[PDB]
RNA sequence: CGCGACCUCAGAUCAGACGUGGCGACCCGCUGAAUUUAAGCAUAUUAGUCAGCGGAGGAGAAGAAACUAACCAGGAUUCCCUCAGUAACGGCGAGUGAACAGGGAAGAGCCCAGCGCCGAAUCCCCGCCCCGCGGCGGGGCGCGGGACAUGUGGCGUACGGAA
RNA sequence: UAAGGCUAAAUACCGGCACGAGACCGAUAGUCAACAAGUACCGUAAGGGAAAGUUGAAAAGAACUUUGAAGAGAGAGUUCA
RNA sequence: ACCCACCCGACCCGUCUUGAAACACGGACCAAGGAGUCUAACACGUGCGCGAGUCGGGGGCUCGCACGAAAGCCGCCGUGG
RNA sequence: UGGAGCCGCCGCAGGUGCAGAUCUUGGUGGUAGUAGCAAAUAUUCAAACGAGAACUUUGAAGGCCGAAGUGGAGAAGGGUU
RNA sequence: CGACUCUUAGCGGUGGAUCACUCGGCUCGUGCGUCGAUGAAGAACGCAGCUAGCUGCGAGAAUUAAUGUGAAUUGCAGGACACAUUGAUCAUCGACACUUCGAACGCACUUGCGGCCCCGGGUUCCUCCCGGGGCUACGCCUGUCUGAGCGUCGCU
């Protein structure tokens, strides 16, 4: 909004650093499921908790 | 709809009865609990009988039982009176004192005090130290038994 | 290079403040480092650093918490710190000597009334 | 059978406590037995192995009379690689096949002080038991 | 359900009858034999032994 | 810098002074949108800034 | 108009998020949540929502304190002692 | 009394419980006062009122209550009852005197509900379906 | 126009304590439907059931007869088996529906007020010493405070009790 | 013998901690959930609520040569496959 | 039993219906899932045990249950039905 | 073909046999390379990059929005765009 | 023969049934039966050398101490350590620690405003200014201090 709450700045921060996707090494580890972060939320198609 | 014949019955299904159903699967792992407990509670009070104290005879009532005789609750105070044991001390020795029995009949009553008066007989009160004083009886009868008694003391047959 | 609890225990407490102040520069450089490439090598050092910063200021709380338990075991009156937590109901029980305080009543009972251990048939 | 009825002879239950093993347990599960020389001289069947015992590969491909020194204990894994015991990948780069404990022999112990005790406490419970049963 | 009848009762003569009838054809040989018993080489077969 | 984000200008700039042994002209902070309260530190006319950078290890 | 142009103006809230239970139910003008009723001393939950119960009972969160409750009591509750040293 | 607390009348239902005016709640008023001094002072342990006078209006009573961390009844070793925290909230329970009364348990043929613990669990008791392992 | 008792009331970031929320399978107190059944429906039924509010404990509640009975009488409470789908209720329709006895599981009984006697013989908090101190206790010593006669403590409570 | 009070025990326990078992289910079943599930996602909100297990004994997961901008191939190799 | 030919026969199933190839409804195709269950009470039939009796519950005695939460036994064998 | 368990007989037990439920979950066709990619006048030439240019970029031309703007700045909302 | 269409079979696709596995459920049982102002449950935000999610922890932040264990952890790095030494790594967990909201407590929810005591720079108690520390919820009980009343008396 460019008048943010501190509160609502944080929880965006937070978001912010969720997003990133998942370092490829972890692929590598010994019992190792994870694929890619299907966690990934893109601006554009949904909208936050918010 | 009834069809020809039959009792034009009354089910009580119509609560939600599904929801206080008590199922018994405990029932055996109950029956050990309540059997090992009272083993417990035996090894606990150690050469004093399992079954608990001493009760009195006594009457059922109605014409219907009438007839049989049980154990009741304990004994009354004049069936003590009359047999010499202090009320008090009557409970520290394993004899049965209720305090609400009347007492109407004779009959009832001289057969009680005969029943404390044998238990006394055939009961061996240990002294309260090692070293022995009055009334604890002597140390033959002790180590020929510190035994419990099995079942209940000094049965009643009808 | 290593830093235990062991030896940090007798130390002095100006002594261990030193030593936790030239490990937190220390941090500070790695940290540093971090940023600017550094090295694996350097890299290391600041789990390590870390742990033993822990390890030192661990072992002054624990100095300064046994001394202070010491200043008050005796006195009625000390802070909630200090006081035995064990679970809200259970410093609300009867207090050890207070649940068995009989009635002199009762007291009379047991001393007249004793239960007696008895057998029978015989 | 087993009669102890806090124990669990469950498939689902013992695999899952085998495979969600802690480290210090898995130490345990590793064993491996010592050689006929050995099970003779310090009166133990077996012993948890370690990073740098000398070792025979007894079941298996690498099966064989050879005595290679132990490389490393991958107890996430459930297996130690040992020296010679390797396979050359695509690219030439030599890779240590792992082989379980159990499928291997401990020639040659790597002894320290705690293994010695270890060793002296296993000896005395298997005399203790001789006697009881004499 | 839970409460489906898993338990079945059985009249206590009926229970002593069928133990009866399984310990008298535990002589007979060829009931012995049909069961599956590998009985061949035993010497008597209401088969009763030394008490140590 | 990045600073903890509890942090006042007053504070940072008594933190500057006693790490570096420095003095400062102005403390100017902000926060990243990330989380990370960053400061840039006007240090006093006295004093290089790439000097200092370069005694704390940054250039 | 009733849909799609009415979609439109949807330029301002009612809730946001609320800072005892977290979720964003805290409605601005009543002051209240509609979740945990925030200001109500007292939780808010109902028999009716057995899955809601569920969601934010006991369990679900860290239980940071709960959780080494139940090891403090299972060894005993002892207080102010170590184990024999070295 | 008690009148029934829906807008208007407006008890939608069955002209069974059309009612609102002449009911009548089940606890006593004088239960009512205890529970009220036991909500108030939470710490106190509501022991037991008395009436002291009634206008119109209002009634009036007097619950007497105890602190249960009072070392004076903590040691006293003949109230260290109350101290127990079983007997926290006593008047909230039905368990003084008064609202004992409510609860509608006596010996003998005038009860029967309220036969085992309570009005509720006799109820309880009576609508089992107790299927026994064998039938 | 003072000073002093008490009574009833305030205020303290006064000294020291407690209560607040949670969980809710089980438990105690309230509150309380309507689908439904009756081949319609209004009493009835669903049901003192769901939802609602309150308060607990490891269990809770109950409990030591203002009881049962009508017998040659039983003898606190709880639980099971039975009583019994019975007595009873009911548009006597649908439907609903206990208790005593009897056999078991268990088993344990007690205390005040009052009435009286006893120099308040009682309690709390201060402060000094010795022990003990991670469930704040013992013992001693203080013209050190207060509570209390508008009644604390010992004896005693119907099974009688006191002298 | 009412209008004051305390009291263990046999009794209850779809919540909790910790175990044991099964003529149960075997990934459209069994809990919503065998998996980063009360997750993603939806809804202003109360609330709603998924899908999704399996290379191989071992990663030995295809070095190298070659066509193509590349994805893709063709040979070669690993594997008992 | 795969395909093809020819002669004769031969409307699409399910369903409700007096009457369906119907201008009556359901049905594009395939896979997996998918509906007379369990408890209680009654009645009649049948099988077994005992029989003017029968009965087993509930309780108890025998074990840490590996198989047992079984099996066995009870002046409780009959309070009681 | 596959690569680790499975069946006959005698008894017992059941969440035991599908074509239909505008059935449930998943998959696949014909329809079909079909409908369609038509609101608001407009594009053209050369070059650059580049594997590759109707669409990028630069230059040149021709056009439009025509200061109640298709321009220049905010509010709310988004949350790193 | 030609194309197309239909049928069957081979092989290949599509698709994920079947079968075989099972660190999950479902049911029955056993023992214990413990939360909180000494700040609960729950939420928030943080914390890894490279770590997004799940988990684990709290500015001592994938953990400190202690005790038991006795060589690892390991996706890669880097390292330590002398694994003849309190000693890697796990487990236990009694010592220590435990950011912000939350019954939630100085008053407010902006993360805004405060008061009162002490300490360091600032002064040289000059109050300011800055930083640190400790107090500052409501209700209630036992006492304490200060009181109020043409409430009831006494003496003056
Ligand atoms: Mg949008
Ligand atoms: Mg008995
Ligand atoms: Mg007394
Ligand atoms: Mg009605
Ligand atoms: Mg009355
Ligand atoms: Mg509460
Ligand atoms: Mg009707
Ligand atoms: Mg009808
Ligand atoms: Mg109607
Ligand atoms: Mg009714
Ligand atoms: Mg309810
Ligand atoms: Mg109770
Ligand atoms: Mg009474
Ligand atoms: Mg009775
Ligand atoms: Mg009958
Ligand atoms: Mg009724
Ligand atoms: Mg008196
Ligand atoms: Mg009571
Ligand atoms: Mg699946
Ligand atoms: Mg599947
Ligand atoms: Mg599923
Ligand atoms: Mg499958
Ligand atoms: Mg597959
Ligand atoms: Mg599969
Ligand atoms: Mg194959
Ligand atoms: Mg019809
Ligand atoms: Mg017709
Ligand atoms: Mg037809
Ligand atoms: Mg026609
Ligand atoms: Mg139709
Ligand atoms: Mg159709
Ligand atoms: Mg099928
Ligand atoms: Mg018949
Ligand atoms: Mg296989
Ligand atoms: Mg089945
Ligand atoms: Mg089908
Ligand atoms: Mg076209
Ligand atoms: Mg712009
Ligand atoms: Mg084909
Ligand atoms: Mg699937
Ligand atoms: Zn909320």
């Amino acid at each position: 909004s460019s008048h943010k709450t501190f509160r609502i700045k944080r929880f965006l921060a937070k978001k912010q650093k969720q997003n990133r996707p998942i370092p490829q090494w972890i692929r590598m580890k010994t019992g190792n499921k994870i694929r890619y972060n299907s966690k990934r939320r893109h601006w554009r198609r949904t909208k936050l908790g918010l | 709809a009834p069809s020809r014949n039959g009792m034009i019955l009354k089910p009580h299904f119509h609560k939600d009865w599904q929801r206080r159903v008590a199922t018994w699967f405990n029932q055996p792992a109950r029956k050990i609990r309540r059997r090992k407990a009272r083993q417990a509670r035996a090894r606990r009070i150690a050469p004093r009988p399992a079954s608990g104290p001493l009760r009195p005879i006594v009457r059922c009532p109605t014409v219907r039982y009438h007839t049989k005789v049980r154990a009741g609750r304990g004994f009354s105070l004049e069936e003590l009176r009359v047999a010499g044991i202090h009320k008090k001390v009557a409970r520290t020795i394993g004899i049965s004192v209720d305090p609400r029995r009347r007492n109407k009949s004779t009959e009832s009553l001289q057969a009680n005090v005969q029943r404390l008066k044998e238990y006394r007989s055939k009961l061996v009160l240990f002294p309260r130290k090692p070293s022995a004083p009055k009334k604890g009886d002597s140390s033959a009868e002790e180590l020929k038994l510190a035994t419990q008694l099995t079942g209940p003391v000094m049965p009643i047959r009808n | 290079a290593k830093i235990k609890a062991r030896d940090l225990r007798g130390k002095k407490k100006e002594e261990l403040l030193k030593q936790l102040d030239d490990l937190k520069v220390e941090l500070s450089q790695l940290r540093v480092a971090k940023v600017t490439g550094g090295a694996a090598s350097k890299l290391s050092k600041i789990r390590v650093v870390r742990k033993s910063i822990a390890r030192v200021l661990t072992v002054i709380n624990q100095t300064q918490k046994e001394n202070l338990r010491k200043f008050y075991k005796g006195k009625k009156y000390k802070p909630l710190d200090l006081r035995p937590k064990k679970t809200r109901a259970m410093r609300r029980r009867l207090n050890k000597h207070e649940e068995s305080l009989k009635t002199k009543k009762q007291q009379r009972k047991e001393r007249l009334y004793p239960l007696r251990k008895y057998a029978v048939k015989a | 059978m087993k009669f102890n009825p806090f124990v669990t002879s469950d498939r689902s239950k013992n695999r899952k406590r085998h495979f969600n093993a802690p480290s210090h347990i898995r130490r345990k599960i590793m064993s491996s037995p010592l050689s006929k020389e050995l099970r003779q001289k310090y009166n133990v069947r077996s012993m948890p192995i370690r990073k740098d015992d000398e070792v025979q590969v007894v079941r298996g491909h690498y099966k064989g009379q050879q005595i290679g020194k132990v490389v490393q204990v991958y107890r996430k894994k459930y297996v130690i690689y040992i020296e010679r015991v390797q396979r050359e990948k695509a690219n030439g780069t030599t890779v240590h096949v792992g082989i379980h404990p159990s499928k291997v022999v401990i020639t040659r112990l790597k002894l320290d002080k705690d293994r010695k005790k270890i060793l002296e406490r296993k000896a005395k419970s298997r005399q203790v038991g001789k006697e009881k049963g004499k | 359900k839970t409460w489906r009848r898993w338990h079945r009762r059985v009249n206590t003569t009926q229970k002593r009858y069928a133990i009866c009838s399984a310990l008298a054809a535990s002589a007979l040989p060829a009931l012995v034999m049909s069961k599956g018993h590998r009985i061949e080489e035993v010497p008597e077969l209401p088969l009763v032994v030394e008490d140590k | 810098f990045i600073v903890d984000v509890k942090a006042n200008k007053h504070q940072i700039k008594q933190a500057v002074k006693k790490l570096y042994d420095i003095d400062v002209a102005k403390v100017n902070t902000l926060i990243r949108p990330d989380g990370e309260k960053k400061a840039y530190v006007r240090l006093a006319p006295d004093y290089d800034a790439l000097d200092v950078a370069n005694k704390i290890g940054i250039i | 108009t009733k849909g799609t142009s009415s979609f439109g103006k949807r330029r301002n809230k009612t809730h946001t998020l609320c800072r005892r239970c977290g979720s964003k139910a805290y409605h601005l003008q009543k002051s209240t949540c509609g979740k945990c009723g925030y200001p109500a001393k007292r939780k808010r939950k109902y028999n009716w929502s057995a899955k809601a119960k569920r969601r934010n009972t006991t369990g679900t969160g860290r239980m940071r304190h709960l959780k080494i409750v139940y090891r403090r009591f299972r060894h005993g509750f002892r207080e102010g002692t170590t184990p024999k040293p070295k | 009394g008690r009148k029934r607390p829906v807008p208007k009348g407006a008890t939608y239902g069955k002209p069974v419980h059309h009612g609102v005016n002449q009911l009548k709640f089940a606890r006593s008023l004088q239960s009512v006062a205890e529970e009220r001094a036991g909500r108030h002072c939470g710490a106190l342990r509501v022991l037991n009122s008395y009436w002291v006078g009634e206008d119109s209006t209002y009634k009036f009573f007097e619950v007497i209550l105890i602190d249960p961390f009072h070392k004076a009844i903590r040691r006293n070793p003949d109230t260290q009852w109350i101290t127990k925290p079983v007997h926290k909230h006593r008047e909230m329970r039905g368990l003084t005197s008064a609202g004992r009364k409510s609860r509608g348990l006596g010996k003998g043929h005038k009860f029967h509900h309220t036969i085992g613990g309570s009005r509720r669990a006799a109820w309880r008791r009576r609508n089992t379906l107790q299927l026994h392992r064998y039938r």
